[PDB]
């Protein structure tokens, strides 16, 4: 009684055959469901049983199953789509919603651009710093950056938002706050910060000095 | 009528405490039908909880809350409580109650408890386990640095930092210009405060002639601030 | 004696239902004359030549008898349904016209008869006992007829078909009479003890569900609880006693019956051996027997139902032919026609039959001329509404005399006496009717004109012109969609479409602005023009328009007079002037006990072999049958002995399994009831006050929830279970062997057993949509008679129940034409049940003739297969009806899954709430807008605000209830505000705990009462949650100044005040609450009203007791004695909730 929406965060575009596959525990037997969720809103009923829709639902969402391999397939994508969707099963007075998936839109790769800022003098006094180095308008989600204080690998210290795709034109952004108490801030001179992406040729680096 | 399903309670507590969640229905006998408790993760996933059978008698719960939770259903007013009791950082969720499906049309039967599917359910009311209370949350500006990219596209913003609870509002030229600003989710801070970053991108051709406000309005603290960008100077 | 209300075609009726009644009993005996001679020529032919492989004789034979069979079937037919139809349609009419008597002559029922007796106990009485009426003379009669029919029937086709068997036979009945009868006596006696010792020990809960207010503020739940469960706990010990000696009873029961069976079945062996009496008829006389047996004993309800029908009946004819004082319907009665307004009275006395104990009319002298008037005027407690009942003679009084110009009060024609005159009173009600319609009986027949001018002039037409559908508006229960003084003016408008001689003006003008008053105050004097009119004042600045003025002083004339004649005569006017009950499963009836199992294992075990008995005897009988062909004396009479011994080893283990099931289900029935009383009770007392301040949850209903519904529940948890066990054995292994032995006769008889059993059925689905239809229409008509049960005194003023008298009528018709419907309904599927049972006998036994001759099965099995069937179903039938009502107690155990569940905003139970370590009693309202969600049209408090301080002291000084006991309980948080915050100790009240909170608001109620212990065990119910020392109490007993007279007492702490304890006074029975609220140390008090039973010293005394430790704590007072007000420290005024 385990559930496992295997293809997690799926990317595919306007007009194509989409796939979703939720590959269950032993023998639900036909009795998984299947719930698309726009953000913050409550998640809608979309089709039950694997085969059957619900009612009121537009008729481009095709259900499989296969022995234990179930599919939840589309070819329409009229972009009133683009969410999360989450293939329940149930059984035996257990209930599992599985861990689900995304749609994200196609788009050519976004080049990332990265700004390094030093924490304000207004905020150095209340004993420590936050220090932004991030990227604006990229495209796909992945970035792998490098804060690199004095030459060193800093781990542990990053902790990085990413809003949800443009409706516009869909690219991303990105922030991370390497934060540094008092007794820190003040020994370390150069702050260099990495970023690695495939958008950049070459992985580029951030960097100042302490004044 | 139209099936109506809405939630109630909830709001705030710390480790070790209590809570009663109220789902009250409208449209429908409540007998008829299986009642759950399903309950979203703050950005991760979707997780049920319980449910209740109110005319076999038959209460169900999933094993990361058994012995501590309690449902229960009065059907005088068409009623599903869920009582809550030692609550941990780990069940900050959303909570949305849920109706069980039919087939027949006006009444479920024992055999495949709910393996329709979930048809009806309401908006979620969103709870919280954090200690101590909530502060103030001390900006300080993301002044745009001296380095800035000449006549290129220029970052800068605010940091509104150690802030509760959420929400807060930040606006740029004070409501009249949002373009190139985005609001960074609320992401969350050791000791348990949080903080968000809203910058914005500008031509560093105007960074002369106009100067801007990044503007921040915190209103369950009680309190509604303003600090001004500039070109940060050495 | 009880069939008076009967026309001709009623005895008709009846006549032709009986004579038929007999002629259906006695269609079971000489069926089995006939079955007698068929297995005779069936036997004969068989062992004379059995031929497996000249024989259609046989059919010849058994065409005839199949004729003779069906030909007696179609008799049955025609019989059973008249028999049904005409008792039940004689049963349909005579009632009709019973409840129609009976209202009309309620209505001519008195008021002195309203004042003695309930108004709930009428209507009730009326829709049951009518019902109880009609089933009792409707048609148990018929079936008790064909009862008595079937049994004479059946013990004289014995002595007609052979003599010596029967004679052995009926020689051992007394026997199973003096057993059974001595089961009777046991059970019977057992069920009373355990019932008196019930209902002793139900008592509690009713002089703690009484007074459920005192107990949920002093915080004494689980007092209560505990005095329960120490009750139950004895009632287990004779509940046990019960269970062992019903059921050895029963084993002994069925250990003899089955005696009874060898007996004759050894005798009439050696009287078949010796060429006596053949198989035929030897089989005839048996089964006479059984049947006669059978029947005359399953209808003995069937009188016990007819005991309930005389035992109603007696009050209701008791009632329709009472014949009052002065009639409110008879025409004897010398109506003047023309006569003046002349009232005259003169030293009359009169006291009420219902309160003769206080003196309330003490003669009156005054005269009212023609014309001209008086208007009367008193203080608060003198009996104004009274004396103007008593002007139109609702009542007789004692020693004086009232006339109109001399004429004597017992001359006027009642109808004329409350047709000539008009009141209007306080709250004049109106009826679930129009305007219009209202108005119209106003007089009865009037004219549009009339109509609109009064309307107008009545000062009440804007609204019309404003009402939905406007001029025909429904003013529904008790006027809802209205303001206040509209309906004043809607009663003034009814009023004077009457044109009285004499008006009555009473509170009709407290909740009106002025000028409403004053504009229906000149219309009704540009009315009197030489009539009278007599007010009741409310305010005394409109009482000048009088030609007199007076005023009372105990109920004599004290003060007469006009304006400045009395504003110098210095009397009183002077001091004057300055339901879902969503169903539940069987799976949930169960979950309520599994924690007996064990029980039910046994039990149901035990059941399934007690039940799975009769295949036993039809391969009993088909082996008996088998003996019986060949011819060999020697080793025949030896089988037949083994035979008589295994029936003897049935008897034993029949009596074994019987005794076993009925006392394992015994056990797990009283466990489970004890259980369901003590959670039940438990989940009463944790319910807010308001629940309990309804109109269907009162006293009488929920202590009848207690001592039935809890017992019901047992039906439908155990029996049913051992029922459903016991059929399943009864009709399953019958199938099966049948199926292994009868491939194709099976078929066909399971192809008709569906009728005998589905009789039950097919009534069940038809009755109860008709008894759903019919409690609709009674509940219409229902309506109808709570209206003149409710608002008696208005309709006899009006006159007007002769008008619901035909409106009553008009619904009335319903049901009848109801029950007319049920006769043809009922009588159609009885008579095919009863009809059915005959021919299966002819069709299965001339198939089995078809396939013996053509050599299918011997004739042992065909008697077996049709045994093992039709004797199956014709069992199950009476299993079924011995088990108690599960429709009836799969709802008792819906009644309480409801009480259990209710959550209760404000739970007396809950261990949360924020807890104040020290309190000071700093209370405070908040514009605080209250109203009671019972009546939640008049807003109690309409924004108020009170505020006192640590040691001080609030009181409300006004009139009585205005608006001053809502505030004593918005503390105890009984209630919760509409609007209002009423914040404590600086913090708000809708968080503390509230059972901390009321741990400090001692109470000195209305009316405190002492419960049914000892006067020590009673007071230190002051505090719960640690048990009270006895000097404590001993420390408030002087302190509340009541340690001395205690010494005079036998049982100093010891005595028993008893239930309300009438060993004692008011003054001192009041001073124990002193003594009671003071062992809390209570911080805040709330001496609502503790001086009216308080004499001087007692209150006088207790005064420096009640403030002593008063002291440095609160109180607020709301009392009446200006002498305890003035010293307080603060003060508030309370006017219609408000304050000035
Ligand atoms: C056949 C020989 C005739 C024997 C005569 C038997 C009785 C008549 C004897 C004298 C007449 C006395 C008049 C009786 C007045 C009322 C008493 C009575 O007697 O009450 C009928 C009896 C009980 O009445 P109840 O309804 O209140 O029972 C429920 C019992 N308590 C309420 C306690 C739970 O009835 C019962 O229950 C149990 C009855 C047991 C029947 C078992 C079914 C087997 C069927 C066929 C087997 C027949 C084989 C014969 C072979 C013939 C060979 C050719
Ligand atoms: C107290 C706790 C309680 C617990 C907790 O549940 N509890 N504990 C125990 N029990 C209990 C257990 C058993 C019973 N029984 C009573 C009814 N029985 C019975 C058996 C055979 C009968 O007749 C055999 C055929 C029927 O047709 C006849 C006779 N006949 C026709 N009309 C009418 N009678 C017939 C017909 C036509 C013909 F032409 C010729 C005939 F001969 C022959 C009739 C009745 C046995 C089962 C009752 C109660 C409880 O309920
Ligand atoms: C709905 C009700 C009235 C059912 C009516 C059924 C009656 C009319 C049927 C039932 C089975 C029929 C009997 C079955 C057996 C036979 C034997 C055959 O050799 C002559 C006809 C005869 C004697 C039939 C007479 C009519 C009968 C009794
Ligand atoms: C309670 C009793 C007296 C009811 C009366 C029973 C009547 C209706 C029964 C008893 C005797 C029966 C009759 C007996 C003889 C026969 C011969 C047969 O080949 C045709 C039918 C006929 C004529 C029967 C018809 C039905 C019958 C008249
Ligand atoms: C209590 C009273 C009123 C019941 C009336 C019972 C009468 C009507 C019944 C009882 C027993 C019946 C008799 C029993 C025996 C005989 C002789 C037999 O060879 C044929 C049936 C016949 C001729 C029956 C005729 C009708 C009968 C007398
Ligand atoms: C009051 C009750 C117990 C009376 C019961 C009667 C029993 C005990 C008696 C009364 C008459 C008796 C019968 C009288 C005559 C004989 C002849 C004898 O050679 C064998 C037994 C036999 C056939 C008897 C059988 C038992 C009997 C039926
Ligand atoms: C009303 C009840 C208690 C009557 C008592 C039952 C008596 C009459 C019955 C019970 C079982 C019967 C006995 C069972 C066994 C024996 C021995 C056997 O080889 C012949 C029959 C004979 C001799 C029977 C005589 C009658 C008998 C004793
Ligand atoms: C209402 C139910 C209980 C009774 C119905 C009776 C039917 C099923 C029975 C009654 C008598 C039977 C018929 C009587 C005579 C014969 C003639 C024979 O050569 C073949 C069988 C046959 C044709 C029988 C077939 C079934 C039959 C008609």
């Amino acid at each position: 009684i385990q559930m496992t929406q295997s293809p997690s965060s799926l990317s595919a575009s306007v007009g194509d055959r989409v796939t979703i596959t939720c590959r269950a525990s032993q023998s639900v037997s036909s009795a998984v469901a299947w719930y698309q969720q726009k953000p913050g809103k409550a998640p809608k009923l979309l089709i039950y049983s694997a085969s059957s829709l619900y009612s009121g639902v537009p008729s481009r969402f095709s259900g499989s199953r296969s022995g234990t391999d179930f599919t939840l397939t589309i070819s329409s994508l009229q972009p009133e789509d683009f969410a999360t969707y989450y293939c329940q099963q149930g059984y035996s007075k257990l209930i599992t919603f599985g861990q689900g998936t995304k749609v994200e839109i196609k788009r050519t790769v976004a080049a990332p651009s990265v700004f390094i800022f030093p924490p304000s003098d207004s905020q150095l006094k209340s004993g420590t710093a936050s220090v932004v180095c991030l990227l604006n308008n990229f495209y796909p989600r992945e970035a792998k950056v490098q804060w690199k204080v004095d030459n060193a690998l800093q781990s542990g210290n990053s902790q990085e938002s990413v809003t949800e795709q443009d409706s516009k034109d869909s690219t991303y952004s990105l922030s991370s706050t390497l934060t540094l108490s008092k007794a820190d801030y003040e020994k370390h001179k150069v702050y260099a910060c990495e970023v690695t992406h495939q958008g950049l040729s070459s992985p580029v680096t951030k960097s100042f000095n302490r004044g | 009528s139209e099936v109506q399903l809405v939630e109630s309670g909830g709001g705030l507590v710390q480790p070790g405490g209590s809570l009663r969640l109220s789902c009250a229905a409208s449209g429908f006998n409540l007998y008829s039908s299986y009642i759950h408790w399903v309950r979203q993760a703050p950005g991760k996933g979707l997780e049920w909880v319980a449910y209740i059978s109110s005319y076999y008698g038959s209460t169900s719960y999933a094993d990361s809350v058994k012995g501590r939770f309690t449902i229960s259903a009065d059907t005088s007013k068409n009623t599903a409580y869920l009582q809550m009791n030692s609550l941990r950082a780990e069940d900050t969720a959303v909570y949305y109650c849920a109706r069980s499906f039919s087939i027949n049309g006006s009444y479920s039967w024992w055999w495949d408890q709910a393996a329709y599917g979930l048809d009806y359910w309401g908006q979620g009311t969103l709870v919280t386990v954090s200690s101590a209370s909530t502060k103030g949350p001390s900006v300080f500006p993301l002044a745009p640095s001296s380095k800035s990219t000449s006549g290129g596209t220029a970052a800068l913003g605010c940091l509104v930092k150690d802030y509760f609870p959420e929400p807060v509002t930040v606006s740029w030229n004070s409501g009249a210009l949002t373009s190139g600003v985005h609001t960074f989710p609320a992401v969350l801070q050791s000791s348990g405060l949080y903080s968000l970053s809203s910058v914005v991108t500008v031509p560093s051709s105007s960074l002369g002639t106009q100067t801007y406000i990044c503007n921040v309005n915190h209103k369950p603290s009680n309190t509604k601030v303003d600090k001004k960008v500039e070109p940060k100077s050495c | 004696t009880l069939f008076r209300y009967s026309d001709w075609q009623d005895k008709l009726f009846m006549s032709l239902g009986t004579i038929m009644a007999i002629a259906h009993g006695s269609g079971l005996p000489l069926m089995m004359i006939v079955f007698g001679e068929m297995t005779d020529k069936f036997v004969d032919t068989a062992g004379n030549f059995s031929f497996p492989v000249p024989g259609k004789i046989l059919e010849e034979e058994m065409t005839r008898y199949a004729y003779y069979y069906s030909g007696l079937g179609a008799g049955v037919l025609v019989a059973a349904y008249i028999q049904v139809s005409f008792w039940t349609l004689a049963a349909g009419r005579q009632i009709r016209k019973i409840r129609q008597k009976f209202f009309h002559a309620i209505l001519r029922q008195e008021i002195g008869w309203f004042d003695i007796n309930d108004t709930t106990e009428l209507n009730t009485r009326l829709t049951d006992d009518i019902s109880k009426i009609s089933e009792g003379i409707g048609d148990k009669v018929g079936m008790f007829f064909q009862a008595v029919a079937t049994f004479f029937a059946g013990f004289i086709v014995g002595f007609i078909r052979g003599w010596k068997l029967t004679l052995v036979i009926m020689a051992i009945s007394p026997i199973l009479g003096l057993s059974a009868a001595v089961w009777a006596k046991i059970l019977s006696a057992f069920s009373d003890k355990e019932l008196a010792a019930y209902a002793k020990a139900g008592a509690v809960a009713e002089e703690a569900l009484g007074a459920i207010r005192t107990v949920i503020a002093f915080g004494g739940q689980n007092k209560e609880l505990e005095r329960y469960q120490k009750h139950l706990e004895n009632a287990k010990e004779i509940g046990i006693k019960k269970a062992i000696s019903a059921n050895i009873s029963m084993g002994i029961a069925f250990l003899l019956i089955y005696a009874s069976y060898a007996l004759a079945f050894w005798y009439g062996s050696t009287l078949v051996i010796s060429k006596e009496y053949t198989i035929g008829n030897a089989m005839t006389v048996f089964f006479s027997i059984l049947i006669g047996a059978f029947s005359v004993g399953q209808a003995a309800p069937c009188i016990d139902a007819f005991a309930n029908a005389r035992g109603a009946a007696y009050v209701i004819f008791d009632i329709i032919d009472n014949n009052p004082k002065i009639d409110s319907f008879s025409e004897r009665g010398h109506k003047p026609d023309s006569i003046k307004g002349n009232l005259e009275f003169n030293d009359v006395h009169f006291s009420y039959p219902s309160r003769a104990n206080v003196k309330i009319l003490k003669g009156l002298n005054l005269k009212v001329q023609s014309g001209q008037t008086v208007a009367l005027v008193g203080s608060s407690g003198c009996g104004k509404s009274t004396t103007v009942q008593l002007i139109q003679r609702l009542y007789d009084p004692d020693e004086g005399t009232i006339n109109i110009d001399g004429q004597d009060i017992r001359n006027f024609n009642v109808n004329y006496l409350r047709e000539i005159i008009g009141v209007v009173s306080q709250e004049p009600v109106l009826f679930s009717t129009t305007i219009a319609e209202n108005i119209c009986y106003g007089r009865g027949n009037v004219t549009m004109d009339e109509i609109k001018k009064a309307v107008k002039e009545a000062n009440a037409y804007e609204f019309i012109m404003k009402l939905p559908q406007k001029f025909d508006t429904l003013v529904g229960e008790r006027g809802a969609q209205l303001s206040g003084g509209q309906k004043q003016r809607i009663a003034i408008a009814r009023a004077l479409v009457r044109n009285p001689k004499i008006l009555l003006l009473d509170q009709a003008t407290s909740a009106l602005d002025t000028e409403s008053e004053a504009e229906v105050q000149a219309a009704l004097d540009k009315a009197r023009e030489g009539r009278t009119t007599i007010v009741i004042a409310h305010r005394l600045s409109t009482v000048r328009n009088a030609d007199v003025i007076a005023g009372f002083e105990d109920g004599v004339i004290v003060e007469q007079g006009s304006h400045s004649e009395l504003m110098k005569k210095e009397g009183v006017y002077f001091k004057l002037v300055n339901a879902n009950v969503p169903p539940v499963s069987f799976l949930k009836v169960l979950k309520l006990n599994k924690t007996e199992w064990p029980y039910f294992v046994v039990g149901t075990v035990c059941a399934i072999a007690n039940g799975g008995l009769q295949p036993a005897f039809s391969v009993i009988f088909s082996e008996i049958i088998a003996i019986f062909g060949p011819g060999d004396d020697a080793v025949k009479q030896q089988k037949c002995n083994i035979f008589s011994l295994i029936f003897l080893f049935l008897g034993i283990i029949s009596f074994f399994t019987f005794f076993l099931q009925g006392f394992t289900f015994g056990k797990a029935g009283e466990i489970l009831t004890r259980r369901l009383r003590s959670m039940a009770f438990k989940a009463m007392l944790r319910q807010d006050m308001s629940w309990f301040d309804d109109h269907k949850n009162s006293t009488g209903a929920l202590s009848t929830r207690l001592a039935t519904d809890a017992a019901q529940v047992q039906g439908a948890t155990g029996t049913r279970l051992a029922l459903i066990a016991q059929n399943i054995a009864n009709l399953g292994t019958g199938i099966i062997i049948s199926f292994i032995y009868g491939w194709q006769l099976t078929l066909l008889l399971l192809a008709v057993v569906p009728i005998i059993a589905v009789s039950g059925i097919v009534e069940m689905k038809l009755l109860a949509g008709n008894a759903k239809r019919d409690k609709k229409e009674l509940e219409a008509a229902g309506k109808i008679a709570t209206e003149a049960i409710e608002n008696i005194r208005t309709v006899v003023s009006l006159t007007q129940e002769r008008k619901f008298e035909s409106m009553y009528v008009e619904k009335l018709y319903g049901p009848y034409r109801n029950s007319v419907q049920k006769a043809h309904i009922y009588g159609i599927t009885f008579s095919i049940s009863q009809a059915f049972m005959y021919f299966s006998y002819a069709g299965c036994f001339r198939f089995g003739a078809y396939l013996i001759v053509n050599g299918h099965m011997r004739f042992r099995d065909v008697i077996l297969v049709f045994s093992a069937i039709v004797f199956g179903a014709v069992a199950l039938g009476h299993a079924s009806s011995f088990a108690p009502d599960y429709a009836k107690a799969k709802l008792s155990a819906a009644h309480l899954f409801m009480l259990f569940e209710r959550q209760p905003l404000i739970d007396s139970y809950s261990e949360e709430g924020l807890k104040p370590d020290k309190f000071e009693g700093n209370i405070t309202f908040n514009e605080v807008v209250f109203n009671y969600p019972t009546r939640a049209n008049v807003p109690v408090l309409q924004g108020l605000s009170l505020e006192v301080k640590k040691g001080q002291t609030l009181a409300l000084v006004g009139s009585s209830g205005c608006g001053k006991s809502t505030v004593v309980q918005l503390l105890e948080r009984f209630y919760d505000p509409l609007a209002g915050t009423v914040l404590l100790d600086g913090q708000e009240a809708k968080k503390l705990n509230v059972q901390w909170l009321r741990a400090q608001l001692g109470i000195v109620s209305q009316e405190p009462i002492l419960f049914d212990c000892s006067i020590a065990e009673n007071i230190a119910y002051g505090d719960n949650s640690r048990v009270v020392s006895q000097d404590e109490i001993v420390s408030a007993a002087k302190a509340a100044n009541i340690h001395p007279f205690i010494e005079t007492l036998p049982h100093k702490y010891e005595t028993r005040v008893g239930d309300k304890g009438t060993q004692l006074s008011g003054g001192q029975k009041q001073r124990i609450a002193i003594a009671r609220a003071l062992i809390r140390q209570p911080q805040i008090l709330l001496l609502d009203q503790a001086t009216s039973a308080l004499d001087t010293e007692s209150e006088k005394v207790v005064q420096e007791a009640l403030d002593k430790a008063r002291e440095g704590r609160t109180c607020i007072v709301i009392a009446h004695r200006l002498s305890t007000i003035q010293n307080a420290d603060l003060i508030v005024v309370f006017q219609n909730g408000r304050v000035k």
